[PDB]
Order: structure tokens, then sequence, then C-alpha cells
RNA sequence: AAUAGGUUUGGUCCUAGCCUUUCUAUUAGCUCUUAGUAAGAUUACACAUGCAAGCAUCCCCGUUCCAGUGAGUUCACCCUCUAAAUC
RNA sequence: GAUUAACCUUUAGCAAUAAACGAAAGUUUAACUAAGCUAUACUAACCCCAGGGUUGGUCAAUUUCGUGCCAGCCACCGCGGUCACAC
RNA sequence: CCCCACUAUGCUUAGCCCUAAACCUCAACAGUUAAAUCAACAAAACUGCUCGCCAGAACACUACGAGCCACAGCUUAAAACUCAAAGGACCUGGCGGUGCUUCAUAUCCCUCUAGAGGAGCCUGUUCUGUAAUCGAUAAACCCCGAUCAACCUCACCACCUCUUGCUCAGCCUAUAUACCGCCAUCUUCAGCAAACCCUGAUGAAGGCUACAAAGUAAGCGCAAGUACCCACGUAAAGACGUUAGGUCAAGGUGUAGCCCAUGAGGUGGCAAGAAAUGGGCUACAUUUUCUACCCCAGAAAACUACGAUAGCCCUUAUGAAACUUAAGGGUCGAAGGUGGAUUUAGCAGUAAACUGAGAGUAGAGUGCUUAGUUGAACAGGGCCCUGAAGCGCGUACACACCGCCCGUCACCCUCCUCAAGUAUACUUCAAAGG
RNA sequence: AGUAAGGUCAGCUAAAUAAGCUAUCGGGCCCAUACCCCGAAAAUGUUGGUUAUACCCUUCCCGUACUACCA
RNA sequence: AUGAGG
């Protein structure tokens, strides 16, 4: 069989990682601030289980911990 | 024929309502005391509709005699009819020649005038991209060539501006100047895209003899003139105020920066980089000429753009205007159905090529005669 | 999806999508003679005006039904138990 | 009224049936009944009165001209470049 | 891509990363070789059972969401717009800077002989020029249609004239991309093919082994015959097709156009050279030049040599017409001193050199056709180069390698994603507590 | 406003016998184009003066360069 | 190294 699927792919993948490589840091502020909202959201998400539950405040010696960091 | 655009009831009721307006007008004149402001408009006006009034008087004059002549023919006797038909029917012909005469100088009369009547041509021509080989290409030199011999039949100045040839001796794109009177009313109906229907006989697609469409486009535009920037006094307000910055005790009292303001197009010029005012006041001035000198620039080339925008016109820059089929020996406008033989003559830029463009005016001017008939249409309704 | 059909290519075979042919329902174009029957706002947007719930020896009863809409939506069916209502 | 590609009368009667009320004779009811409007559908008929679509293949069916890859056509394949069964 | 030097890295320890054409692209277990074995190809066809996975191409090993020691990453995985195809496996042909083997005989290389490209002239063509033809115009055009243009020819140009016109009209007007006719070219080839049979499961297609295995074949071409001086050689012949090859201008004709003219007649005129080029002629000399001769000679032999067939002048021939055509004489004595890259032809009475004749014209070519004379050198190696044949291989080409096809930039259009902020709209609360 | 410095084949550089390369023209190679091969052509910004000229000086012009400071 | 259109 010919390699013409895999050329395809091979010119779909090797525009891809240059596409990659030239906006790597546009990118990469797109993900911090995505970051930042899914920790955002998550908090919401925690705060709305202890408020429903008739809570006012969190429970004593809680902290939500920053999941999303390295 | 122009006999029968006369016949159009439009257009007769057109020149009676003029016939009314001309006679209102002299009227007014004469008996009604008219302010002097209102008195200049209906002159200008009586004086623009006097060439039209007296022509169409004339015709109206002409047909009558018509009518007279027939009817003397209605009531002549059998006995004497062959020597008085002869003479009667030499009259008719000689009227008709004239009325014919009064038509065209009445049609040519309503046809307006442009602006761009003896204004310089920077010509150019790009070989389209619309089909394989060097047929496009090929046939760009042609045409190229087709222009550049019609300069030497017009007596026009052929000056050569830019020549990029193709790698089959052909042309990809070529710019060119011609000077002379009356360059763009007669070139500006050239500009558009041309079709080329031949079978290849010398270039690359010579290989295979088989016919091919081929496409290039014409650009024609006028040539702008010189950018002069002279700056008057008058249009200028001077302001002088304290400069900015850390230089001590000298700034807060000497009043060294200089602020240019240009009335008419409002421009603002600071400068404060020296210490003395006169230093900056040339600086701020050479920066107000060279900021001037680009709106002078934006202003020709603005006014060119807007020139031709009132006008109610198409937009001449992509489409098929004419159709070089060497297979069949014609070249056909399709703007106004007209064929031309012997293409190979008609490339030659020489009499051919000047009774199409002949037929074009001809062709344009009957255009435009209908359009103020149906704008007049409206208005007189 | 059937008794199937067209279409990949220089050509064949296989696979495959799309489309055609059948039967209904709205709307549009153009066109339109009669009779009978059936059915009938696009919109849970806003409504002029009239009418649609009275009865009856007074109390009661009825106006909670019929009629309408499809916004919302697994309250609709079976079983157990048992009010109201009818007898 | 607005809105939407969607567009029925600002009729008649409680005579039948149904519902409400009365012990009852009866009374009320835009429910309903009987009509008005509209090819949306069905059935039937008509001395005179037929239109709409299509005609390259799939797919029943084109003569002569005009146009000349232009104007235009097609559901799919496609047809139109001065001999078009495809406009 | 080739060569050299050197680092990450390839090694070890510890912790990561979790990808591959991770493909034997062929799931695990238990079986069968019987029927219809079976599209093709590949690695024969199937049964029972279970799990995983797949539903047109592209967008897409992508966007978003989510998970991850990953942070230019991996895994899971869309949609809108767009297209009527994409794809798998084959057949035949072409082509291959494709393999093996055998070859080319003026022939591919080495080799052999004389030339072209330099000069002058002659003659074509391209350009330029002119009021002033057309056709040919890679091999297969370029002394080509022409075995031929001062007028005529002539179809061109300017001017003038005629209109049922030399014609029961005409056109050298368009179309050689409608054709006949006559050809070029592969061909310096040997193949083309009716009618049958058979094979591939009755698919496009294929058809041979001689100690033979499915082919038989009329016809055409080759061949054989014939022409010339033999049986040799040279001519002639050379199919089907290939290049929409050349020729509407030999003639005829299809289609379309002109008919007071795109037709016809008369007068006059055009055919040149800034430049470039093809073919040919004559030379640059001593193996020569001149004369005698037709092969035992005498002179010449560098600015008075060799060398114009050119220029100028004169004469003559042809013609009605000659600065123009040709021949002859005089005068003139120029460039040229053996030619750059590159290129042509020839295997024997050939190349080379030399000398006649003919076709056509009133006349006219250094052209074409044709007869004769003198008369060679090399012919042996090679497959390195180019090409051919036989048998293979590959192929995304089929308009067939002058094929096809990839990406950036520029250009235009559609759709979608991302995105700080802002605006608008929607959803949730009481399903609670005092 | 001052001062420095540059002006050269079409282009860009080197040398002042004004050369090389590209570009340019002509030919060859190739079915054609390009590469390639052969051959040709092509210039000192300008003014004047430098035995006489050129590289110099100088006139003029274009562009370039730096400085324009402290109260 | 490149080339093909109706
Ligand atoms: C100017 O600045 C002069 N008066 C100095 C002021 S600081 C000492
Ligand atoms: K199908
Ligand atoms: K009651
Ligand atoms: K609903
Ligand atoms: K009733
Ligand atoms: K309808
Ligand atoms: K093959
Ligand atoms: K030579
Ligand atoms: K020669
Ligand atoms: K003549
Ligand atoms: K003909
Ligand atoms: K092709
Ligand atoms: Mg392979
Ligand atoms: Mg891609
Ligand atoms: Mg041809
Ligand atoms: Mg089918
Ligand atoms: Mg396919
Ligand atoms: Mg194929
Ligand atoms: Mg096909
Ligand atoms: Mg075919
Ligand atoms: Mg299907
Ligand atoms: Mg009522
Ligand atoms: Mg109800
Ligand atoms: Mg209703
Ligand atoms: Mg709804
Ligand atoms: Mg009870
Ligand atoms: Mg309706
Ligand atoms: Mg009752
Ligand atoms: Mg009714
Ligand atoms: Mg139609
Ligand atoms: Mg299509
Ligand atoms: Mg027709
Ligand atoms: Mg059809
Ligand atoms: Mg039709
Ligand atoms: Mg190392
Ligand atoms: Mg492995
Ligand atoms: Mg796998
Ligand atoms: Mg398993
Ligand atoms: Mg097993
Ligand atoms: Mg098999
Ligand atoms: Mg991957
Ligand atoms: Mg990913
Ligand atoms: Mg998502
Ligand atoms: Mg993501
Ligand atoms: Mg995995
Ligand atoms: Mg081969
Ligand atoms: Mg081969
Ligand atoms: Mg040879
Ligand atoms: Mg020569
Ligand atoms: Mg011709
Ligand atoms: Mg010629
Ligand atoms: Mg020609
Ligand atoms: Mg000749
Ligand atoms: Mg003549
Ligand atoms: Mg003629
Ligand atoms: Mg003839
Ligand atoms: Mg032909
Ligand atoms: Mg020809
Ligand atoms: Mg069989
Ligand atoms: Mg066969
Ligand atoms: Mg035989
Ligand atoms: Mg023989
Ligand atoms: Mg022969
Ligand atoms: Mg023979
Ligand atoms: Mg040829
Ligand atoms: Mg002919
Ligand atoms: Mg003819
Ligand atoms: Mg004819
Ligand atoms: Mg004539
Ligand atoms: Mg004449
Ligand atoms: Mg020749
Ligand atoms: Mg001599
Ligand atoms: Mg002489
Ligand atoms: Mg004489
Ligand atoms: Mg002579
Ligand atoms: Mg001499
Ligand atoms: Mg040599
Ligand atoms: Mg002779
Ligand atoms: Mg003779
Ligand atoms: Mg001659
Ligand atoms: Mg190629
Ligand atoms: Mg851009
Ligand atoms: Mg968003
Ligand atoms: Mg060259
Ligand atoms: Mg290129």
């Amino acid at each position: 069989k010919n390699v013409l699927k895999i050329r395809r792919r091979k010119m779909n993948h090797h525009k891809y990682r240059k596409l990659v490589k030239k906006t790597r840091f546009l990118r990469r502020k797109v993900q911090e601030g995505r970051l930042r909202r899914k920790q955002i959201k998550f908090e919401k998400d925690l705060r709305r289980i202890w408020l429903k539950a008739g809570l006012k405040e969190a429970p004593e010696g809680w902290q939500t911990p920053k999941i999303y960091l390295r | 024929d122009t006999k029968m655009l006369w016949k159009h009831k439009a257009l007769q009721k057109y020149m009676e309502n003029l016939s009314k307006e001309y006679q209102t007008l002299e009227q007014c004149l004469q008996h009604i005391p008219v302010n002097e402001e209102n008195r200049r408009s209906l002159n200008r006006r009586h004086a623009e509709l006097a060439p039209l009034a007296a022509i169409y008087q004339e015709i109206q004059e002409t047909e009558q005699a018509i009518e007279e002549l027939e009817s003397m023919c209605k009531s002549l006797n059998k006995q004497d009819e062959k020597q008085l038909q002869e003479l009667a029917l030499e009259e008719r012909q000689t009227i008709d020649q004239k009325i014919n005469m009064l038509y065209n100088e009445l049609f040519q009369s309503l046809v307006p005038k442009e602006k761009y009547d003896k204004n310089d041509v920077i010509l150019e021509v790009t070989a389209g991209r619309t089909t394989g080989g060097d047929i496009c290409q090929q046939f760009t030199r042609e045409i190229f060539d087709m222009y550049q011999n019609y300069s030497c039949y017009k007596h026009w100045q052929f000056e050569l501006l830019n020549y990029t040839p193709a790698d089959y001796g052909g042309l990809h794109h070529a710019a060119a100047r011609i000077s002379g009177d009356g360059v763009y009313k007669h070139l500006k109906y050239e500009g558009g895209i041309h079709r080329v229907q031949r079978i290849p006989e010398v270039g690359l697609s010579s290989r295979m003899q088989r016919i091919h469409t081929g496409t290039m486009s014409v650009i024609v535009l006028p040539q702008p003139d010189e950018v002069d920037v002279k700056l008057d006094p008058k249009d200028l307000r001077i302001d002088t105020f304290r400069a900015k910055g850390a230089a001590a005790q000298h700034v807060n009292k000497t009043d060294s920066a200089v602020r240019l303001v240009h009335i008419p197009t409002g421009l603002v010029v600071e400068c404060q980089q020296e210490r003395s005012q006169i230093k900056n006041k040339e600086i701020a001035f050479r920066v107000l000429r060279a900021r001037l000198y680009q709106q002078i620039i934006e202003k020709d080339k603005r006014q060119q753009q807007s020139a031709r925008k009132l006008q109610v016109g198409t937009r001449a820059q992509s489409e098929r205007i004419r159709t070089y089929n060497f297979t069949q020996d014609r070249v056909s406008d399709h703007r106004i159905a007209y064929e031309v033989r012997d293409i190979k003559e008609f490339l030659c830029g020489g009499k051919g090529l000047d009774q199409l463009i002949q037929r074009l005016l001809q062709s344009a001017d009957e255009e435009a005669i209908a359009e103020l008939l149906d704008e007049h249409l409206k208005s007189a309704k």
C-alpha cells in the first residue's frame, strides 16, 4: 500500500508542531488564565456544598488547596 | 437610426418641456421684475437652454416642411405629376439629410463633457492567472505592443515605465506612460479584462496544438500632477509656551516651545527640543511642512478618487470587455456587440483598432442620451 | 431500509457515502367549475367591543363542569389501603 | 394589532344531544346543533370550460431558431467556449 | 547528500516520561479440512464462545473539557464550514538518473577522413523599417511551397474605374480544429488484425516451452519478386497508428461570412537593413599561383604575392521597359593568415576533389536534379557514456516523466477557535429560618 | 546651528593599467526555460585648479555622520 | 532543477 494516508498525517503533524513552537508562549498565557478560572470554579463548587447544607462558613480548620499548580 | 429615437414619445415630451420652460424664462425676464440674484440664475438657465431651444425650433420647422411637402404632392394632378414629383423627391431627400443632422446636433448637445479629457494615462497590462501554459503571458505581449503601436498611430508619446518579460518570450506585467491630447478619452474604455481564444503556435503552449482560452487585465489610470506645498502665514497660528522638562530656571521664564496650528487642516505641531524659540520654530515649521506635504499628497489622491465617484459609473476593473478569437478571426466587443475581422491587422494598433474605439465612443454617447431622457422622464412625471 | 437505480477510475473488482425512484404533511409560484363531508392562527406575544352561568317560593345547589392551550414535564398505568361522591 | 413561509364569520338556535337547576310544567348554556369562509384532504359530477411541471442519463417524452464557458440550467452525473436533444 | 573536528545523547545509579510501521497491521479458548474452498492481493477456507473495536472523506494523532511527577507533552476526543468522492486490490500501457544479458557498424563511446561555427560574398529566416502579401517556422522550418518575383507573376499597397460582372456569377475571405487530395515523422521499425477457440470461478484482460504445457488464423506490412551493372549494393517499398503534424494560397469542398464588394479592371509603387542567424560559394596559398600542356616544363612566391562571383566604370545578351537580370572587359587588391564554446556527413568506387548536362525562363541562382573522372583513411576494441532487444523489478503516471505533486509568502472568500474588558439576556434562592 | 566624512560599469565592491562579480547583450547547450559554456559591452557626483593628470585640493549638489552643554 | 492549458 502507498503511504498517501501517512503523508497527510505527516504534514499535519509537522505543521502542528511548528505552529505550537511558534506560539507556545501565547498558549502558555491562555493556559495560565484557564487554570486560575479552573481553581476559582472548583472553589465555588466546594463553597456551594456547605452553604446549601446550612453552614454559614466553611468547617473550622478547612482550607481549599490549590490542586491546579506546580 | 437617430430618427427612430426622436419618434419615441419620451424624447418628444421632454423637448416640449424645455421649449415651454425656455419661453417661460423669457417672459419673466421681460415683464416680471426679478431680483438681481434671481435674475442671474434665470439668465444662466436661459443661456444654457438657448442652444437646445434653437435646435428644437429648427427641428419643428423641418418637420412642418415635410408635412407641407407631402400635402402638396397629394393635391397634384396626374397630367403634371411627373415633373413636379421629381423635384419634390429631391427637396424631400435634402430635408431628410438636414433633419438627420439636426437630430445628430441635438443629440450631441445633450451629451455632457468629461473632466479627464487630456490627462496622461499610466497604462498597465498584467497576464491573468486563468489557465496553464504561457498563453495568458504570451497574449499580454501582443496587447502591450498593440497599445504601443496605437500611440504611434495617434502621434502619442509612449514612455516605458516597467517591463517584466516572461520566461517564454512573453510578458508578465508591464507599465507605461502615454502623453498627448485626448489620451484618456480614447483609452478609458480599454480598461478591463481581455479574453483570447487561439491555438498556440509560438511558445511553451505550442507543444500541444489545442485551442486554449486565456485572460489578461488592462488598467487605465489618469496621471496626477506635482505636489508643491506653500504655507501662507495668514493660515498659520503661532503659539508660544514654556517647555516641559528639567532645564533649571531658563525654561521657567522663557517660552521656548512653539506650537503651530494650520487653520485649514487643523494639524498641530509642537517642538521643544532646542533652547531657542527661533531654533524650535524653524524645526516646528519643518515638521508642519512635512506633515502637510503628506496631506496635500493625500489631498491630491483623495480628490482623484472622488472625482469620478460622484458620477454613476461601473467599476471598470474586472470585466470581459473584448474577446480575441483567433480561431474564427474575429475580435468581439461584448459591450457594444461590435465584431472586427482580421485580428492580425487589429493587433497592429492601426486603422482597425481606431474604428472599434470610435464605435465605442458613438455607442457610449448614444447610451448617455438615453439615460438623460429616462432621468428627465421621472422628473417630468 | 426495496425487485432496486445513478455516481469514485484510463479500465475492472470490492467497499463506501451522497442522490434518484415510493407515500404523506405544511408553505410558495402559477392555475382553479359545482356539490357533499372532513379539517383549519405561526406565536404560553399584546388585546378594542359583544357574548360564553345560571336556576329557583328566598336557603342551598351550579358557576371546581364543558370549552381552550402545549409553557412546563417520567403526578397518567398496576397493586395495597381508604376519604369524598352515586345507590 | 404585532409577529410568522403559515392568516376562517366581530352568524343563527337552545329544536336534538350533553351539562346546571327545579318536585314539576320548564329555564339558561359561543358546549353542541344547523349555517358562513378556505383546493388542505376525501367522495361525486360537469353542454361549454385545463392548467402546472418536465423532455442529456438515472427517468416517460424536442422541432426550428436565438445565445456563444456569455446569458443561464441541474436532485445526482453534468451542460453552456458561433452545428446546444441539457440555456 | 560527501569529508573532518567536537557537544547533548547512547553507558552506570536513583527518580521520571508512557510514545512507535509497540506490525507477525492477522484477538483469547476449544475445534474442523467436509460442503458452497474462495471478490482481489497477502500468510488456504471456516465452526463454537466471549471480550475489545469499527460505521463516507477531510477538518482531526485538532479545538474545548477532564486526568496525569507530564507544562513546546501524553491519554480521552468534538463541532461548524467544505467535497461527491475518499479508500483497498488489480489489468494494460507508458516511464524509471531501473537490474541482468546480448548488441549497435557511419555508429553509442574510443578511433578514421573532410567540413560548419571566424572572414568576404551569394541566398533564406528572425527582428527593425516601409502606405505595402501569405504559408513553413524542435527533431519532422530556414536555396522551404519557388525545377525561381524588374512589368507580368501577384495574392500586397496608393489612386482610379466597373456592377447579372470571362462563368445559369464571383472571393488567394475565416476555419488544415470539418475534410478530400499529396506528404512529413517514428520507419536506419515489424508489427497490425477480421473470424473462432480456450484460460482467469464466464472481471479489466491473457494465450508460450519443440524430449512442447491452448492456441488456429484469411488479409496488410516485412519478406519474396521487380528496376539499375549480378544473387551484391543502391533505389523503390515501408502496414495500423503517433504528433487535432504540413497544405482552405495546386485544385475541389463542409460550415460561416461578403454581394455598390471581403468581387472585377487599369496606372503607379513595394520589396529595404540597426542588428542577429541557418545553408552554401570562394578563400586564407607551396600537395600553392600563372601559362603551355592535359601529368618529365618555365615562371610566380608577402604591401605590385595569394585572395571578391563585392564596389565603381564600360560593353554586350534578353526585353516594350535593365542604376535593377545575366555574361564579358577595365579598374579596384579589401577582410581573410585555417577559425571560441559547439556541431555535420561518410563503410568503397563511399568520403574528398574536379568536370559536364538537364529541368524552369524572353532573360535570370553561388540553388535543385543528374551523368562521369581521380580516389582514400579507420573498421579494431568497449558497455564507461547514449540507445535497442530479451527476461525481470518498481510505479501515487494514464493528457501517460515535457507526467504527477508538496509546503511557505502574497491574494480572495467562508467557517470556527482563542482572548483583557464591557454590555445584554438567561438560570438558581423560601426545598429556609426566627 | 555647527563639524566630520562619503560621492566610482545597470547594481555592488576592488583598484586608479579604472578590475572582478552579478546584471545586460550575442551565440552555444536543451523539445523549451534555468543552470552551464564562449564572447562582447558597460563608470570616477559635480566645479575649477593640480608640470600634466589620477587617487589630491577646491566649487557646487545629494545623502550620511556626530555635537548643540551648565546655571 | 523546471514544464501540460479547453
Ligand atoms: C540653578 O539651578 C542655580 N540657581 C543652582 C541651584 S542649586 C544650588
Ligand atoms: K451504491
Ligand atoms: K337551586
Ligand atoms: K408542552
Ligand atoms: K336544547
Ligand atoms: K397550494
Ligand atoms: K507495468
Ligand atoms: K570554418
Ligand atoms: K557556412
Ligand atoms: K501593375
Ligand atoms: K473553403
Ligand atoms: K493532465
Ligand atoms: Mg511497493
Ligand atoms: Mg493537511
Ligand atoms: Mg494544427
Ligand atoms: Mg448500484
Ligand atoms: Mg478511487
Ligand atoms: Mg489510477
Ligand atoms: Mg470518468
Ligand atoms: Mg477513456
Ligand atoms: Mg449506502
Ligand atoms: Mg346567545
Ligand atoms: Mg377539557
Ligand atoms: Mg381554536
Ligand atoms: Mg412549541
Ligand atoms: Mg364514604
Ligand atoms: Mg393553513
Ligand atoms: Mg330540557
Ligand atoms: Mg361547519
Ligand atoms: Mg429548467
Ligand atoms: Mg462535479
Ligand atoms: Mg444554435
Ligand atoms: Mg434533465
Ligand atoms: Mg430548452
Ligand atoms: Mg559524549
Ligand atoms: Mg517490535
Ligand atoms: Mg494494531
Ligand atoms: Mg483478549
Ligand atoms: Mg486455535
Ligand atoms: Mg481464487
Ligand atoms: Mg502521537
Ligand atoms: Mg493533543
Ligand atoms: Mg468538549
Ligand atoms: Mg487542553
Ligand atoms: Mg494506551
Ligand atoms: Mg524503458
Ligand atoms: Mg522496461
Ligand atoms: Mg554518422
Ligand atoms: Mg562563417
Ligand atoms: Mg490562410
Ligand atoms: Mg515571410
Ligand atoms: Mg504563420
Ligand atoms: Mg528565391
Ligand atoms: Mg510586381
Ligand atoms: Mg482578392
Ligand atoms: Mg479558389
Ligand atoms: Mg492536421
Ligand atoms: Mg499552419
Ligand atoms: Mg469458463
Ligand atoms: Mg486478445
Ligand atoms: Mg499469417
Ligand atoms: Mg537485393
Ligand atoms: Mg527510400
Ligand atoms: Mg520489400
Ligand atoms: Mg512540428
Ligand atoms: Mg485547399
Ligand atoms: Mg479556397
Ligand atoms: Mg466553399
Ligand atoms: Mg479588393
Ligand atoms: Mg487592384
Ligand atoms: Mg536546406
Ligand atoms: Mg584563383
Ligand atoms: Mg569584378
Ligand atoms: Mg537594348
Ligand atoms: Mg556581372
Ligand atoms: Mg595580386
Ligand atoms: Mg577547434
Ligand atoms: Mg546549371
Ligand atoms: Mg535551359
Ligand atoms: Mg536567384
Ligand atoms: Mg519533471
Ligand atoms: Mg501582504
Ligand atoms: Mg469565547
Ligand atoms: Mg543567454
Ligand atoms: Mg519555478
